[PDB]
């Protein structure tokens, strides 16, 4: 039960909301490509 | 003489009549110890599983 109760504790307090900010920093450089967004070296 | 191995058949009965009390009193506590370990295991599964 101790173990149980505390690595789904860390699963859910820590780790999954780390992983929602990191999905924040997702869309952020994804916003940062959406932002960011001829042959005369022959002549 | 007789009448005193009567009498102490009768005694030695009684103390092994009193193992009845003694057969009632480990079944509760066997029934406290395995009851208690089924009620145990059960929630051990209902939350820690």
């Amino acid at each position: 039960e101790l173990q149980t109760k505390l690595e789904d504790c860390r699963n859910m307090i820590a780790e999954l909301r780390i992983e929602l900010k990191k999905a924040n920093n997702k869309v952020c450089h994804t916003e940062l490509l959406l932002s960011q967004v001829e042959s005369v070296q022959q002549q | 003489d007789i009448q005193m191995w009567k009498v102490s058949l009768q005694k030695e009965q009684a103390r092994y009549n009193q193992l009845q009390e003694q057969r009632d009193t480990m079944v509760t506590k066997l029934h406290s110890q395995i009851r208690q370990l089924q009620h145990d295991r059960e929630e051990f599964y209902n939350q820690s599983q």
